[PDB]
């Protein structure tokens, strides 16, 4: 009633991809960058599955943007990086992955502002 | 036949490096005023076996293990890729 | 190069090629296939046409938006020829017809056409020149028609030195003459053809168009296979299933297919002839309600 | 500094900070936010070679191409040459490398100057800032001897006035007296006060000696002179003095050296040849112009008729004295490896693709190679990082800082030669504001930076 | 471990044994096909299809995989059989309006930035 | 205000023409192109500046309702005029 | 409340969790979880081997009872191992109740088809092989129902593209509509929408 095999899963043979979009395609798993214009932090909590730009030209009618690539707007979404791993594994997709960055914890004192003796003194507030 | 350039490829703190580490530390520097001309590039490996690469006239590349290798090895092993005996 | 003439994207519908083209007689049999080719890798088409446009209107899809753009000209007006040519780095020449009419006979289709053509794009800067003769043409032929062909492309050769010469022999296919002629008439033994494929010769032009050192050279386009015209015949009504063009028609069907050894042909252009049995059976379909013919070579 | 790239219907639209602690924190300098303006205008995008007038004319590939590979093939050794610029990957600098050694030839030198005497570059730490950037904030004196780390480093002057303020940092400085945004200790301008602190007359050799966590900063402004050499020696006698003296505080690593250009580190790491000296004792024949826009060399140091290849991305003072020009892409369109002057490898993605005709560098390189003959091994970008990988192992570690610390095997290299001091004050090339804008071909093709300029130079 | 729940094989051997069944069926239906259809194209070239098309799955190593390529290969039999599909769909698989790629490197790096 | 390029098209609010090089204007010919005639810049260069006597004032485009949202413009500095973001219309204090 | 926040009912939610006890009793084989949302919604989560006794039973129970299959479907997860959750959606006549089951699968396990408890699930069940590529196990005809003949992939699946591999056109050469791969005259426009500064703090997550 159970086969018990051992084998990497591997599902390509089924997803009807066509086959110059599994070997020469490169995922990039990582968790996306804070956008510095804001202070928010909510845009950095799940990791992210993009792939690479390829090449976009100008519409000879209209200037529109075109493109060739079906993968070019394809991003999903993962909680953790090893759920992101299995499933580029699993699909026959080469990836990249790139190391969470938290912002390290800070010390701050709003009573070193007034300061007797350092540099961290203010000069106007 | 001319021999171009030398690189020694030694793992921080693997053991396997140990000896490499102990050859560069001790006599690299007697081994570059024997040679002050012949660029010997050292660089770190990570999680892999130490290895010697030789580059000779028109591109030839050849590579050696230096894995668990004394210092009185590899130094032998830089001599005959000097010399150019086997 | 002109950067909105760089090619850009992979070569399909929405891409870009480079290429503008300009296509006289494209409303014809290899006009629809030359513009079908030119159309499905991204390249800007001008067509112009003397016809009615509802019998243009098949070329309509044969490209993306904007890449296909008709405008009306005459043979006997200079001004709607560079109008059509302004623009263009390549024009091609597919005016052609088989008969004589009241208004052009021989010589205008096949000289004062050709030449005005030429001298117009030799005038407006136009790169590259493809023109359309045939195989058995010659200044001594019988026929008008070959002597036509032979002088004009003299004078195409004269007006636009770097044009292209093409000269096909007895092109077939689904709307070509030729297959058809032979399985409409629900003499031979002496008389030898060697037909061309339309696809194989369509695909020469564009190749001749993409190939950089064919700008002053001359092509001879002829099928793999070289045929007896009664043995060609019985083959044609055998696959058709059925018992076994005033005056010059008869005359060009009844006189053999040239031999041209030292003209270039489809196999240096990268093509692979394709025999006239694999073909034949999807022309001659429609003519009904296996022992393929002898060949010499 | 890691960025974003904002980019709409396949055009850059913006740059952006991307946060990273140890680098930038969250901070990117004016040149690195504006200059992409630069990236729209005077852009190679076809091959060009020169017509029978001798001028620059449109050409094919294929044809541009076999023109080089013919004289490629004609000449061998010592004829053949190259010269890296300051914007190169090491995906290209190891392809032109590499075929450049199929030919024979080892004359791969970089426009910027590191004295090769002693280990040169055969020990990593010999060339790299030691300390990392994020050292700064643990250290107690810093000297900086040569150097405008303001305008050369912005994002590392950031973080020492960081720490100078929070940390109480004291700082001195060998050189002009330039503006850092904060106070420091002017101990002059002429080389020998180096070699006074060295002997240790100087009390700031004390005040050194004191100090925990000491750290000596170098430029390699102060390098390009013809006291690179001398210069270096006596910083190190310093920082051996130091070590000597104060004893072995740990993995402190004293010795740094401060880069000012994306393409050095790379190149180094791969056995490049800092400077441009072996091309003036051996003037090729065929020269190689990577992406070199500093106008080191020109026809007047070539033989006649010398063939001249320039692979880039921008019309500059390289473009016109070529006879083949091949069009690159820019950082922005390509996956490329960079090392900052850490010894920290980082990649860049491609944001945009290359514009007409343009391609990445490294496939011109293998295109070029195969048309000659000596087709290269690798054919993908991970066939090329491999052999990056057999090169130098560490430029595939994508966020690796730590290195061996060779400080000892390098000050003795280093006394062998005994090159004298010249009494010229240390100048900094840029002095104020007005020499940060324009200093690539990037920067030197932007609007902005051309309106910054014009701003510092007359206000309104 | 790795204990999974059968589709229709336990192991390789029956799921070749559909496989090959599989293939049997295709082979006979292939004159079938060109003869209803009006194909174009012959017998031999037909079957050189279905070959190929089997022979692209011959790396799969997972007897669940295997018999859900069995599984799909027989709806498309079925599809071919019963005259659900048109001409067109029979045709797709031959690409003869798709301009060939160059494999090779010049070739590719001659026609665009795309690997 | 509309131009005409050396080619002979009208050059559009925008700036745009096609270059003499350019294949593009193949569409043009036995056709048209749409140029629109009245220029936005120009028409709003003509409007007069308006005198007021308050140091802040503010601007809806008119008619209430059926313009654009209601934004206040400061007219301390005297070396220029206040310029609505919205509207374009141009306000001023009476300097002397 | 206010006018403008939609009413609670207590009474519904009352009854809808003693029945979902009920139900989780009654068959502790094979229910996992049972939940009641704010909008008085009762969903019952299952294992994979339960689907036809738990469905048995809610059709042919006296005090269940569910007689009609609303809708059956399928929701893809790829951050789970096991990629697809099967939804069913059953009505009650009776005792006018509405009630979700819910299990699930991964591309290379079968579900058993639920057509012998309902007939109106074959047609629902094929239109999840369609557009997910799960398999129904002892279905009467399991085929495509949605996309075109010989149409590869399963589009409904997060990671398939908007638009596809292919797009059709007619061809003049071959005088037949033929398939080429997708290019765009113009690209889709991607937009990111999500902003920073979290919405609902109801829904906060544990920032492990
Ligand atoms: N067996 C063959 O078909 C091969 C053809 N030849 C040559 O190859 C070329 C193409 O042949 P093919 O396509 O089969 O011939 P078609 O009759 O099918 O097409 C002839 C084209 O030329 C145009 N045309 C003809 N006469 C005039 C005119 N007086 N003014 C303007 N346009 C005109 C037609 O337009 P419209 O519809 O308005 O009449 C039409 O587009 C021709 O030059 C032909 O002579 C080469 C060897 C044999
Ligand atoms: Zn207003």
């Amino acid at each position: 009633q159970l086969i018990a095999v051992d084998e990497k899963l591997d599902i390509t043979t089924l997803t009807g991809v066509p086959e110059e979009h599994i070997k020469t395609r490169k995922v990039r798993i990582f968790v996306p960058a804070r956008n510095n214009m804001q202070s928010g932090v909510n845009n950095t909590k799940k990791w992210k599955m993009e792939f690479d730009t390829r090449e976009r030209w100008e519409n000879p009618l209209m200037g529109w943007s075109s493109t060739a690539d079906p993968l070019s707007n394809l991003v999903l979404t993962f909680s953790t990086k090893e759920d992101a791993v299995a499933f580029a594994e699993k699909n026959g997709w080469s990836f990249d992955v790139e190391e969470r960055k938290v912002p390290k914890p800070k010390s701050k004192s709003y009573g070193a502002n007034f300061s007797w003796n350092k540099r961290t003194r203010v000069s106007t507030k | 036949l001319g021999l171009r350039e030398i690189r020694i490829h030694l793992c921080q703190r693997s053991p396997g490096s140990q000896g490499v580490r102990d050859f560069i530390e001790k006599r690299y520097v007697e081994l570059k005023k024997a040679n002050p001309d012949l660029p010997i590039l050292i660089r770190e490996c990570s999680d892999v076996q130490p290895k010697l690469w030789a580059r000779y006239a028109f591109g030839q590349e050849k590579n050696v293990s230096l894995n668990n290798f004394s210092a009185d090895q590899v130094t032998r092993t830089l001599e005959n890729v000097l010399s150019g005996k086997a | 190069l002109h950067h909105a003439l760089i090619p850009h994207g992979k070569g399909g519908r929405s891409s870009v090629s480079g290429i503008v083209a300009t296509v006289f007689g494209a409303t014809g049999f290899l006009g629809r296939y030359v513009v079908n080719h030119l159309g499905r890798m991204g390249s800007q088409v001008i067509v112009p046409y003397r016809c009615e446009p509802y019998d243009t209107m098949h070329l309509r899809p044969m490209g993306d938006l904007g890449q296909i753009i008709f405008m009306e000209w005459n043979g006997k007006d200079k001004d709607s020829i560079r109008k059509v040519v302004e623009h263009s780095n390549v024009v091609i020449n597919l005016v052609g017809r088989e008969w004589e009419t009241k208004n052009f006979d021989f010589e205008d289709v096949f000289v004062k056409i050709p030449h005005a053509i030429a001298q117009v794009s030799k005038e407006a800067g136009v790169e590259k020149l493809i023109h359309i003769s045939h195989l058995n043409a010659d200044i001594k032929s019988p026929s008008r028609y070959l002597r036509s062909k032979a002088v004009g492309e003299k004078e195409v050769r004269a007006a636009f030195p770097e044009a292209t010469i093409i000269k096909p022999s007895d092109i077939f296919g689904r709307e070509d003459r030729f297959l058809n002629y032979f399985a409409s008439m629900r003499l031979g033994k002496e008389t030898v053809k060697q037909p061309v494929y339309i696809v194989d010769v369509s695909k020469g032009i564009i190749n001749a168009i993409k190939d950089p050192d064919a700008k002053g050279k001359t092509f001879a386009f002829v099928g793999p296979n070289r045929y007896l015209l009664f043995d060609l015949v019985q083959y044609i009504f055998a696959v058709a299933y059925r018992p076994f063009t005033t005056r010059d028609k008869v005359e060009r069907v009844h006189m053999s297919d040239m031999t041209l050894p030292h003209l270039p042909g489809l196999e240096d252009l990268g093509i692979q002839a394709t025999p006239l049995e694999l073909k034949a059976i999807e022309v001659l379909r429609r003519h009904r309600t296996v022992k393929p013919a002898k060949t010499v070579n | 500094s890691n960025i974003v790239v904002s980019t709409r219907t396949g055009e850059v639209m913006r740059i952006l900070p991307r946060m990273h602690e140890d680098i930038n924190e969250e901070w990117i300098s004016d040149k690195t936010r504006f200059a992409y303006d630069g990236l729209k205008r005077q852009r190679l995008t076809q091959p060009m070679i020169r017509n029978e007038k001798g001028l620059l004319t449109y050409t094919t590939w294929e044809d541009a191409l076999s023109r080089v590979a013919g004289m490629l093939q004609s000449f061998q050794g010592n004829d053949v040459a190259a010269i890296a610029g300051g914007l190169v990957d090491a995906e290209a600098l190891v392809a032109l490398k590499d075929l450049l050694n199929r030919v024979d030839s080892d004359s791969l030198c970089t426009e910027e100057v590191f004295p090769t005497a002693g280990a040169g570059t055969d020990l990593r730490s010999n060339y790299l800032l030691n300390t990392t950037i994020a050292g700064v904030e643990e250290a107690d004196v810093i000297l900086l001897v040569g150097t405008n780390p303001r305008f050369e480093a912005p994002l590392f002057n950031a973080r020492i006035r960081k720490s100078w303020l929070h940390n109480d940092l004291k700082v001195a400085l060998i050189g002009s007296p330039v503006d850092l945004t904060y106070r420091y200790d002017h101990l002059g301008d002429s080389p020998k006060i180096l070699q006074d602190i060295a002997s240790g007359n100087h009390p700031f050799s004390q005040i050194l000696k004191e100090a925990k966590k000491p750290m000596v900063v170098l430029g390699s402004s102060a390098l390009q002179r013809s006291d690179g050499t001398a210069i270096l020696a006596a910083v190190s006698n310093i920082a051996q003095n130091i070590r000597l003296s104060s004893g072995v505080t740990g993995d402190w690593k004293v010795m740094n050296i401060l880069h000012r250009i994306a393409s050095q580190v790379a190149a180094l790491d791969l056995g490049y040849k800092p400077g441009v000296e072996a091309i003036r004792k051996n003037p090729p024949k065929v020269l190689f112009l990577l992406g070199a826009d500093g106008g080191c060399i020109t026809r007047q140091d070539l033989p006649k008729d010398c063939f001249i290849i320039y692979q880039g991305h921008h019309g500059d003072v390289g473009a016109p004295m070529a006879d083949v020009i091949l069009p690159g892409a820019a950082y922005t369109e390509k996956s490329a490896t960079y090392v900052n002057t850490e010894g920290r490898a980082q990649q860049t993605k491609v944001a945009v693709t290359p514009p007409g005709l343009a391609r990445e560098d490294w496939k011109i390189i293998r295109a070029l190679s195969e048309i000659a003959g000596m087709t290269l091994p690798y054919d993908t970008l991970d066939q090329v990082r491999s052999r990056l990988e057999e090169v130098s192992p560490n430029l595939v570690r994508y966020d690796d800082v730590e290195g061996a610390n060779y400080f000892q095997q390098a000050n003795e290299l280093s006394k062998l030669v005994n090159q004298q001091l010249l009494a010229d004050p240390l100048v900094p090339p840029q002095l104020t504001i007005k020499d940060f804008y324009m200093t690539d071909s990037i920067s030197r093709a932007s609007q902005t930076m051309a309106k910054c300029v014009k701003a510092v130079t007359e206000g309104i | 471990g790795t204990s999974v729940k059968p589709i229709f094989s336990r192991d390789m051997n029956e799921a070749k044994r559909r496989v090959r069944e599989l293939y049997r069926a295709w082979y006979r239906e292939v004159p079938n096909t060109v003869h209803l259809f009006q194909l174009d194209i012959s017998v031999k070239q037909g079957r050189d299809k279905v070959r190929e098309m089997f022979m692209k799955n011959a790396h799969v190593t997972d007897p669940r995989v295997v018999d859900l390529l069995v599984i799909k290969g027989k709806m498309e039999l079925e599809e071919t059989i019963n005259v659900w599909k048109q001409r067109t769909h029979i045709m797709r698989f031959f690409h003869e309006t798709e301009a060939p790629r160059p494999t090779d490197f010049l070739s590719k790096f001659y026609v665009g930035h795309d690997p | 205000g509309v131009r005409t390029s050396p080619t002979g098209e009208k050059v559009t609010h925008t700036g745009q023409a096609y270059d003499d090089g350019d294949y593009r204007r193949v569409r043009f010919s036995d056709r048209q192109k749409e140029v629109n005639e009245n220029f936005a810049i120009d028409l709003i260069a003509e409007q007069p500046v308006s005198e007021v006597g308050s140091r802040v004032i503010s601007c809806d485009g008119g008619g209430g309702a059926l313009g654009h949202p209601r934004v206040y413009i400061n007219l301390d500095k005297e070396t220029k005029t206040g310029t609505c973001g919205y509207c374009g219309l141009q306000f001023r204090q009476p300097h002397h | 409340t206010r006018p403008t926040i939609r009413p609670r009912n207590d009474v519904v939610h009352k009854q809808l969790s003693a029945f979902g006890q009920y139900v989780a009793e009654i068959l502790p084989k094979y229910v996992q979880q049972v939940q009641v949302s704010c909008f008085n919604e009762l969903e019952i989560f299952i294992h994979p081997d339960g689907v036809i006794p738990v469905l048995t039973f809610l059709r042919d129970h006296t005090n269940a009872q569910f007689k009609s299959l609303a809708d059956l479907t399928a929701v893809d997860v790829p951050t789970r191992q096991n990629r697809f959750e099967i939804v069913y959606n059953l009505l009650s006549l009776r005792f006018n109740s509405r009630i979700r089951v819910k299990t699930y699968t991964d591309e290379l396990t079968p579900i058993e088809s639920s057509v012998t408890v309902y007939k109106a699930a074959n047609w629902y069940e094929r239109e999840i092989w369609d557009m997910f590529g799960v398999f129904f196990a002892n279905h009467p005809d399991l085929r495509r129902i949605l996309t075109d003949y010989g149409f590869e992939g399963h589009p409904f699946r997060k990671d398939f593209p908007l638009s596809g591999y292919v797009e059709l056109r007619y061809d003049d050469e071959v005088k037949r509509v033929v398939a080429e791969p997708v290019e765009l005259a113009q690209e889709f426009r991607k937009f990111d929408l999500n902003s920073p500064w979290e919405a609902f703090p109801a829904y906060r997550q544990p920032p492990e």
